[PDB]
C-alpha cells in the first residue's frame, strides 16, 4: 500500500499494457509450442515412415 | 477609488507588506537630517490617518512622489508605496489617488522609476502600484514594461526560486501585465528570460510525491497559485498563433511536462491551463499544427493521458470541454493522413516511428495492393532498410532500435496480413537477421521481431 | 474534537475555497476577451471580403 495518494489511471494504464503483450505472448507461446510439438511429433514419424 | 486588487489578496505580498508595516520610520527625523522636505515628511506624516481615518490621496500624491523620488531610503519608500499602494487599492479611503493616477501620467512614469532601487521589496510594491494603474484603461504604457522588463533586478528577483513571494509576485505582475493585447508584444519579446522559471516552479512541483508535503507547494495553494500563475502566464502568451507555434517548437521538451504535471496534480487549476495550453496550441489557427500535434502527442504522449483523463474529469465543465475538444482533433489528427503517404513518407525518409494509425493491420493491407508494383519491391525496400539498417549500424544503438522496432512490427503485421510477402524476404536475404534480432537486447523488438517470425513461421507449416 | 482546530480547519477550508473559486472564475473572461477577439476578427474578415 503506497503512502500517496491515488492514481487510476496510471495504475489501470500499467497494468493493462503489461496484459496485453502478456496475452499475444501467452497466445504466440501456446501456438509456436503446439506448431513446434506437431512438427517434431511428425518429424520422427516420417523419418520413421521413410 | 475602485481600483482592482490583483496581487492584493494573496499573502505573499501581505507577508512582504507586514514586515514593512511592523517598523516605523519617521519622516520628520529624516527630513530634518537633510535627507526629505517638511512638506514631504508632513504630508507622508499625515497620509497615514487618511488610511485607518478614511475607512485625499489625490492632493498628498505629489509630495509622496517627490520625496519618494528624492528620497534614497528603502524604509521610507518601501513604507510610503506600501501605504500608497494599500490606500490605492481601498474603496473606501484615498479614491482620489487612483484618478490622479490615471489622469497624470506624469506622476505614474516618475514613480516607475523609483523602483528597481534599494531592497526588492521595494520594486514589487512600485511594480504593484504601477500595474495596477498600467492595466486599467485610462494610461496603456508599453515602454514601462518593456523597460521593466528589460531590467535586470527584476530578472534577478523574479529568477530566485528560493522567495515564493518575490517569484510569486514577479510572475503574478508579468502575468497580469499580459492580460492586455498590446503588452503580449513587448512581454513575449522578453519572454526567454523568464520562461525557465515558469517551467522550474511546475518541475520543482511535479518531483514533489504525495507522501511528504514540501515546504515550497505539493498540495499547498502556495505552489498551486504559482504554478497556476506560470501555467496561466504561458496560456496569456499562447493565445497568440505564431508565439504557440514558436514556443512549441522551442520549448517543446520543456513544455512536454505539462502532461505529467496536470496527471499528477489532482486539482482543475493546473490541469486545466495545462490541457488548456495544449488544447490552444493543437487548435487549427496555429501554424504547423501537424507538426506540433505529431511531436507533442509521440514525444508528449497526450493521447493517453487525455484519454485516461477523459473517463475521471473534473467539477468544472471548461476542463471536460477542453479535453473532449482537444482530444477529437488529437484523435483525428493522426487519422485525418493517408496511411500509404506516411508510410511512403517514413519509409522514404529513413526514419520509422511508431503511429496510432501504424499498429493497425488495415493500413498494411490497403497500402499492400499498391505498395506491390515490383514484385513486391516496397517491402523488399524496407527489409532491406532494416537488414542495411542492422548491418551498417548495429544493434545496441538508440538510432537503430525504434526503426528496427517499427520495421519489424510494419513487417509483422505486412507479413501476417498476406502469405505473399515471405518469398520477398528469403529473396531479399532479411528473414536471416530477423533470428538472430530474437536473442539480442531490446527485448521489446525482440518480441516484435518474435511475432514477426511467428507469423511467417505460421503460414509454413499448419 | 476541540473547537478550535474545527474553527481553524473551516476557516482556512473557506478561504482556500474562496480563492480557488476566484481564481478559476477569473479564466473564464480571461478566455473570454480572447475569443470575443477572435470572433470579432472573423465578422470584420467576414464583411472585408465582401466588401472587396
Amino acid at each position: 500500500v503506497p503512502p500517496s495518494g491515488s492514481v487510476i489511471d496510471d495504475y489501470v494504464r500499467n497494468a493493462s499494457y503489461l496484459e496485453e503483450r502478456l496475452i499475444q505472448m501467452e497466445d504466440a507461446t501456446d501456438q509456436i509450442e503446439v506448431q513446434k510439438n506437431d512438427l517434431e511429433q511428425y518429424r520422427f514419424i516420417l523419418q520413421s515412415g521413410d | 477609488m475602485g481600483a482592482t486588487k490583483i496581487l492584493m489578496d494573496s499573502t505573499h505580498f501581505n507577508e512582504i507588506r507586514s514586515i514593512i508595516r511592523s517598523r516605523s520610520v519617521a519622516w520628520d527625523a529624516l527630513a530634518r537630517s537633510e535627507e526629505l522636505s517638511e512638506i514631504d515628511a508632513s504630508t507622508a506624516k499625515a497620509l497615514e490617518s487618511i488610511l485607518v481615518k478614511k475607512n485625499v490621496n489625490g492632493k498628498t500624491l505629489i509630495p509622496l512622489i517627490h520625496l519618494l523620488s528624492t528620497s534614497d531610503n528603502e524604509d521610507c519608500k518601501k513604507s510610503v508605496q506600501n501605504l500608497i499602494a494599500e490606500l490605492l487599492s481601498s474603496d473606501k479611503y484615498g479614491d482620489d489617488t487612483v484618478k490622479f493616477f490615471q489622469e497624470d501620467p506624469k506622476q505614474l512614469e516618475q514613480l516607475f522609476d523609483v523602483s528597481l532601487k534599494g531592497d526588492f521589496q521595494t520594486v514589487l510594491i512600485s511594480g504593484f502600484n504601477v500595474v495596477s494603474l498600467l492595466v486599467q484603461n485610462g494610461l496603456h504604457n508599453v515602454k514601462l514594461v518593456e523597460k521593466l522588463l528589460k531590467n535586470n533586478n527584476l530578472i534577478n528577483i523574479l529568477q530566485n526560486i528560493e522567495q515564493m513571494d518575490t517569484c510569486y509576485v514577479c510572475i503574478r505582475l508579468l502575468q497580469e501585465l499580459a492580460v492586455i493585447p498590446e503588452y503580449r508584444d513587448v512581454i513575449w519579446l522578453h519572454e526567454k528570460k523568464f520562461m525557465p522559471t515558469l517551467f522550474k516552479i511546475l518541475q520543482r512541483a511535479t518531483d514533489s510525491q504525495l507522501a511528504t508535503r514540501i515546504v515550497a507547494t505539493n498540495s499547498n495553494h502556495l505552489g498551486i497559485q504559482l504554478q497556476y500563475h506560470s501555467l496561466l502566464l504561458i496560456w496569456l502568451l499562447t493565445f497568440n498563433p505564431v508565439f504557440a507555434n514558436e514556443l512549441v517548437q522551442k520549448y517543446l521538451s520543456d513544455f512536454l511536462d505539462l502532461l505529467k504535471l496536470v496527471k499528477i496534480t489532482i486539482k482543475e487549476k493546473v490541469s486545466r491551463l495545462c490541457i488548456s495550453i495544449i488544447l490552444q496550441c493543437c487548435s487549427t489557427r496555429v501554424k504547423q499544427h501537424k507538426k506540433v500535434i505529431k511531436q507533442l502527442l509521440l514525444l508528449g504522449n497526450a493521447l493517453p493521458t487525455v484519454q485516461s483523463l477523459s473517463e475521471r474529469k473534473y467539477s468544472d465543465e471548461e476542463l471536460r470541454q477542453d479535453i473532449s475538444n482537444l482530444k477529437e482533433i488529437l484523435e483525428n489528427e493522426y487519422q485525418e493522413l493517408t496511411s500509404f503517404d506516411e508510410y511512403v513518407a517514413e519509409l522514404d525518409s529513413k526514419l520509422l516511428c511508431w503511429s496510432p494509425p501504424h499498429v493497425d493491420n488495415g493500413f498494411w493491407s490497403d497500402n499492400i495492393d499498391e505498395f506491390k508494383k515490383d514484385n513486391y519491391k516496397i517491402f523488399r525496400q524496407l527489409i532491406e532498410l532494416l537488414q542495411a539498417k542492422v548491418r551498417n549500424g548495429d544493434v545496441n544503438a538508440k538510432q537503430e532500435k525504434i526503426i528496427i522496432q517499427v520495421a519489424l512490427n510494419d513487417i509483422t503485421h505486412v507479413v501476417e496480413l498476406l502469405p505473399e510477402s515471405i518469398d520477398v524476404l528469403d529473396k531479399t536475404g532479411g528473414k536471416a537477421d530477423i533470428m538472430e534480432l530474437l536473442n539480442h537486447s531490446d527485448s521489446r523488438v525482440k518480441y516484435e521481431a518474435l511475432k514477426a517470425t511467428q507469423a511467417i513461421i505460421g503460414y509454413t507449416f499448419k | 474534537l476541540t473547537p478550535n482546530q474545527v474553527n481553524d480547519e473551516l476557516n482556512k477550508m473557506q478561504a482556500f475555497i474562496r480563492k480557488e473559486a476566484e481564481e478559476k472564475a477569473k479564466e473564464i473572461q480571461l478566455k473570454a476577451d480572447q475569443e470575443y477577439e477572435i470572433e470579432k476578427t472573423n465578422i470584420v474578415r467576414n464583411e472585408t471580403n465582401n466588401i472587396d
